[PDB]
């Protein structure tokens, strides 16, 4: 599917 | 009206100020307990009535447990104290397997567990581990030490689960076959040869027990195995184990190639990609019957194939989109779409159906002929759709009282146009085809006369079944458990409903709160993970009770808490959500951030966050301060921030998802400008002469939608990982959406916003493109196509690529500089004074 | 001083300045007739001496001549009249040729020439194609039609060469083999069945008749077999024909993968390209032998090898540089480097070398002892160097008058340090070492004795041998022609001097024009295709006489027009060579175009375009309003345009080339900075303060170093398709330049910008990128890589792709959107008004 | 070798 992953934390 | 103007800060500053911002998030982003499990003390004497088993980050993701008192004292607020259930001690598989998952975390993903014994098995790193509790053995009141699971086999073991039928067996995947593991024996078999290792792709597109690209990316099926769950007993004293799987054949698909992230190699992997239009991979079910005798030692193991083949039996399927057994073990399942995925089947299939694989062609004949004409495919429920079907994991199976009839819960949409339960008894006949007479059946000769088709719930709302949202059944008191959107479209709630005589849908979980519920199994029990616009998200446990008159009706008391609110963080200003009446008919839902320190007489610049996109919404009640806290960080500098789920995107039924079937990017932007030009009468403070809009994937895709058909409205757009051309993407996704190319010549060319490159704007410092290098799964190529037409058609574009990256920000750095460049951007060319004075 | 700020024009006024500017060159742009041969009438009634071939664009480019006369009317001047020879009628394997050879042209690039018969051979698309004229058939009086060489090969056949002992027989390559084909008879024959066209490149990596790529990209070698020049009689009255052929096996080397052009693919090449430390192929000589029988028909074909391995016979060597035959075709020549490119060796090869292959050991071992001892490989010639070797065309071989002694001149640099012609004889010993002894040959067993040395031409300048630049030699007068530097390091000019008695350098060109000469085969003219800074190229024959007192005094006088210069275009204001003394000694030349319509009290931006890398001069007497046409443009908007020659460019001699061995990149901005603010004191409207550095593959590099190392100097920089990283570049450049990694750590390292990502500014709008996405020379990864740690590093950039181009610009509407780009990205942050307020 | 071609014209 046309979705984007934000897991890249600090 | 006075236009304001942001801060002008330079690139060094504004890295500053978002580290410094981020900074006060240390405590938080550790993400809440999940994949609970309950289970019974069984001890009259002790004070405890329950413990639960879960996986949360203390750092890495580990298996923890709590205990439930039988008793609590209501004066006070018990928070429950997590005992760590461990001791303490990236493959390319793993990697792709956590980008089709879209995992985020570190550790613990999942875990088995057997009932009967205790034992939990679970995959952490290249090991496959097991400890035990709760079973015979008893409860530890201590860290156990996890039990490696040894192994002769050199690469990664992907996708553990252990037999219910013997826990002392376990089955993985190595190099796309199944193995089979005692745990105790260490004995260790193979039972697929289909894939060579050592072979390249271009010769061996075979496998076994695995779920290929589609099904992973598309249908959230990550496995291609399964165990049935009871063991056929010998005269021997032993048993006979068997394992239902899925095998394909990806020769005629298609060969991609994607950029290895070894830069320095230069060199490229290849994928097999069914890109729409082109061949699906080629399944079928097959089987492994494994003979154990006495002590737990393999005597045999027979691979088994249908008895005819799997185009013939199951006529029309393309995907196999779930499967499993029932829970006697009588019956394989699997549930059934065709390529266009407006057809579903429910199919259960006999062990029978399976025959012993032969080369000789004499053997085979006398196999063949020896298996009744009577064992035939039993079609149990099949429903069609003019929109698509979404696939979900409900699917409940009844103990089967009568011989021939099948009683079982399972939801759709294809009768109302809202996912609805709806229980279901089906005769199982003795076919009309018979295989002795040496034709093909015909289309519709397997299906079985529906005896009972009784809904559940109804309304215009729905039933949730996708994400971990599912339905526990009390067969003890007849009711059903479920999550749904019935007091709001904006809340997720917890709901429950008699399945014999229906009619009082009873809400357990408190208003102003979404809800994320998991039930016990016993269903004395469950747990909410919530959340609000203003309060972080909360997990607590509710004991559910009856009161004595009416056992039917259910309510619930608060026990314990699990995980506390940190609570509201001063920096966060949440967002306002709004509603309007769109001119087609349907309200559209959306959140306003407002600019912090909002002066009278002056307007200004305004981000448009989009997605718009199918099976997800944006809009509802849920804390928005962890994901979307640069949309805050926006209004804090001055950006008034508008999203809008517009028509297309889920929880308000199936009309209204397909409002764009065979349409997609065009009436999107219709839905935003809209909703945006409705605030802005609303409200003196929007600046409509400085619109940006900005989103992933299929936000990006839209982004570019947006510049192209609307250039008087927005001045910027800030396209991330965008599909510029449809007949790239996948067969799964795109078929449901825009059908098959030939049939849909024009949908397709006005999509793909790579056939309308004359048609973005001859101003610069307005299109800016971000994409990952190493991207899977919208293929840079999307990117690096659409700049081609760009160049020739003298058109100007700004680009930044990540190159670590494929569609996911995982490298922090890459995340950093992804904001850092973005405030910049729209800072240069929106936002600022001089922005102003570059038109 | 108050600063001039450029006129801001937005992106679509732009596109237009450039179309009309570019617009008034339909005219120009039409290269240059080449490829000169000259073929005497012999009629003493005709009125014509000569006659010229020659190939030049009418569209296409094809063969034309024209008639040179006994006498000419020395009133007026004579144009020759173009008359087409020819009558009106890309694989992958030419389009990399195509790269390899720097070829911008389309239609015929070379041809054959058999003297004996007329027979012209030229390839023209995938047809080979042959014509007769000026053999004993005659001369025609119109147009021959190009008779096609039939075949059943399937594939593109790549490099036709005439046999010059048979004008019927040609050969060429196909798939990576040796073929012959006879033009009258069409007998056709495979003679190496090496490569196997069906399988993958993985497995199959051998070739024959082909040079590699390092051949090609680094030495300008583009062939790998070479026609024996007589043919040995046989006691049938047939004969013998022979063919030199290199053999390559690349298993070893490494495989880097490029996007395929079918950007809709998403798939990507293969290409074995053996970067610096790793292997290089694996090479060795063989030979064919044809036996033709009376009348042109094979009675077989003998393959054989050399009679001991490659790495044995010629110790020491990495590189066959240049290889083919003495005109008598007793010995095989060939030029040798070793793989740090600091020895050379001349090496003849007698065919008795070469033994016929046999997979029979027995068969094997007695025609091994059957060739004698004595025959054995000749050194005569070796030079050794500090710096490095640089291959170069000129090798002339006299006829060999005593039995034991070859006469020859060569040029080298390893004596004086610069570039001179030599006189050499060298005493074909018997070889001290014995094949019988069963031994290997000691280093220096190999070598002649040099009886004699003549240096025939010496001081501070270079003769050229590079891109057509070599010798003609009048064995009868005993002079020879050459082409040097020694009237000046700006201008090349031809030159004549005895080999015999050598004394007396005449200079034949006439000053204040640099030029390009071909000399007549018959010694008695030459033409010359000049130019300078203001008047545009101009191409002219020129007759060679002796006064009857001194035959070796030769002087000569303008006899026709070729081509006339089309004069000076209006638009075009040329730019002012410059100098100055550096404080390392050396004078460093440059070129100074000042804005147009320079007002006086107003100082203005500064482009410094540069390329500043081995190999290349761009600061000479030549004109320059075709190919830097847009610097013009540039001054033309206002902006100063600077190019330095600093240390390390060419036509200086090897101390000065010599300068960066070994510290690529850290000596050549100190030149530039150095020669910018000499001219900065020296003139008033030099803004220092607003510097821009652009330049192409290592002008990129440059640019890259120059922002990184003096980001006080450079406002901005533009780096095409740069080199960021040295151990990515291939062997023959980056060895030769900066040696083996291990023996430079520190070179390499300070040498590549992408290990010192964190040292460019952290300030946007200073560094812009631009990359070919389908670069096979300067690999995309260069410009990924460096990403990778500019986002790392925290650092910004701007990045522009063109994703239908390689190591160059060919497309043409790449060409104007790069132009277009440049303009406004140079406006916008150095030249205008809003430039100055962004910072 | 480091050397760009600009041989597409118009
Ligand atoms: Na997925
Ligand atoms: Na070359």
């Amino acid at each position: 599917s046309l979705r984007f992953l934000f897991e890249g934390q600090r | 009206l006075e236009p304001f103007y942001v801060e002008r800060y330079s690139w060094s500053q504004l890295k500053k100020l978002l580290a410094d911002t981020r900074k006060y998030h240390g405590y938080m982003m550790a993400k809440a307990p999940h994949d609970f499990m309950f289970v019974k003390r069984n001890d009259p004497d002790g004070p405890h009535s329950d413990r639960i088993y879960y996986l949360a980050m203390s750092r890495e993701n580990t298996l923890f447990y709590s205990e439930i008192p039988k008793t609590i004292n209501r004066a006070a607020v018990l928070m429950l104290s997590w005992k760590p259930l461990l001791d303490l001690f990236y493959s390319r598989e793993e990697e792709l397997l956590r980008e089709r998952k879209r995992i985020g975390t570190v550790g613990i993903a999942s875990y088995d567990y057997h009932q009967g014994s205790g034992t939990f098995l679970f995959q952490a790193g290249s090991g496959i581990y097991h400890v035990k509790d709760g079973g015979p053995q008893g409860f530890t009141q201590q860290p156990l030490r996890p039990n490696l699971v040894e192994t002769s086999c050199p690469n990664i073991r992907m996708d553990p689960k252990l037999c219910p039928a013997d826990p002392d067996w376990i089955a993985f995947i190595h190099s796309n076959d199944i193995w089979i593991s005692n745990i105790v024996t260490r004995e260790e078999r193979r039972l697929t040869y289909v894939h060579n290792e050592l072979a390249n792709m271009e010769e061996d597109a075979r496998s076994a027990g695995v779920a290929t690209f589609v099904l992973q990316e598309e249908f959230d099926r990550y496995s291609g195995y399964w165990w049935c769950p009871k063991a056929e007993t010998t005269p021997s004293g032993g048993k006979i184990l068997r394992i239902l799987y899925e095998e394909n054949d990806e020769s005629e698909v298609e060969i991609i190639h994607v950029t290895s992230p070894m830069l320095e190699t230069r060199r490229a992997d290849s994928f097999r990609y069914p890109k729409t239009g082109t061949a699906n991979p080629k399944v079928t079910f097959k089987m492994s019957e494994i003979m154990i005798d006495a002590e737990g030692r393999i005597i045999d193991v027979i691979d088994k194939e249908l008895i005819q083949p799997f185009e013939i039996l199951f006529e029309g399927v393309e995907y196999i989109a779930r499967a499993g057994w029932t829970p006697e073990g009588k019956y394989a399942w699997s549930i059934l779409l065709d390529r266009s995925q407006t057809r579903l089947q429910i199919v259960l299939i006999s062990p029978e159906l399976f025959i012993p694989v032969e080369d000789d062609v004499m053997e085979r004949q006398r196999l063949i002929e020896s298996v009744p004409d009577s064992v035939t495919p039993l079609i149990i429920y099949e429903e069609t759709t003019d929109i698509w079907i979404n696939i979900h994991d409900i699917f409940h199976v009844f103990p089967q009282s009568h011989e021939e009839e099948i009683e079982f819960i399972f939801a759709s949409e294809c009768k109302t146009g809202f996912r609805h339960l709806y229980k279901i008894t089906s005769i199982l006949k003795e076919s009309k085809y018979k295989r002795s007479s040496g034709g093909l059946p015909a289309p519709s000769d397997f299906k079985c006369p529906i005896k009972e088709e009784i809904a559940i719930t109804s309304g215009e709302w729905e039933v949730l079944g996708r994400h971990g949202s599912n339905i526990q059944v009390d067969e003890v008191r007849r009711l059903v458990y479920f999550e749904g959107t019935k007091d709001s479209p904006l809340e997720h709630h917890l709901y429950v409903v008699s399945y014999v005589n229906p009619g009082e849908v009873t809400r357990l979980t408190d208003r102003g709160y979404s809800h994320s519920c998991c039930i016990s199994q016993h269903c004395d029990f469950f747990i909410s993970k919530y959340s609000n616009q203003k309060n972080p998200h909360c997990v607590s446990l509710y004991k559910l009770s009856s009161p004595e008159d009416d056992p039917t009706c259910k309510t619930k008391e608060f026990w314990a808490t699990i995980l506390d609110s940190a609570g509201p963080l001063p920096d966060y200003t949440p967002p306002e959500i709004f509603s309007f009446e769109s001119t087609t008919g349907f309200t559209l839902y959306g959140m306003l951030y407002k600019p912090h320190d909002l002066q009278p007489g002056k307007k200004y610049p305004t981000v448009l966050f989009i997605y718009g996109g199918p099976q997800v919404q944006l809009v509802n009640n849920r804390f928005k301060g962890v994901k979307y806290f640069r949309l805050n960080t926006l209004a804090s500098l001055g950006y008034v921030v508008v999203v809008i789920d517009n028509r297309g995107s889920c929880h308000r039924g199936l009309k209204f998802e397909g409002a764009f079937k065979y349409k997609m990017g065009q009436i999107e932007i219709d839905d935003q400008v809209e909703g945006l030009q409705y605030l802005a009468s609303r409200y003196d403070f929007i600046d409509l002469d400085r619109v940006g809009i900005h989103g992933w994937s299929y936000g990006g895709y839209l982004s570019l939608m947006a510049l192209m058909q609307r250039s008087d409205i927005f001045r910027v757009a800030i396209a991330g990982a965008p599909v510029t051309l449809w007949i790239f993407y996948d067969t799964g996704y795109t078929e449901r959406y825009m059908g098959h190319p030939d049939q849909n010549e024009q949908g397709y060319y006005l999509g793909s916003v790579a056939m309308q490159a004359e048609k973005f704007p001859s101003e610069p410092n307005r299109l800016l493109l971000l994409h990952g290098f190493l991207d899977e799964n919208v293929h840079f190529a999307h990117t690096s196509i659409l700049l081609s037409f760009l160049v020739r058609a003298g058109k100007p574009y700004d680009l930044q690529i990540y190159p670590q990256e494929r569609h996911s920000i995982r490298v922090p750095e890459s995340g950093e500089h992804y904001e850092l460049h973005l405030l910049h951007y729209l800072q240069e060319n929106l936002g600022s004074r001089i922005a102003a004075l570059k038109v």
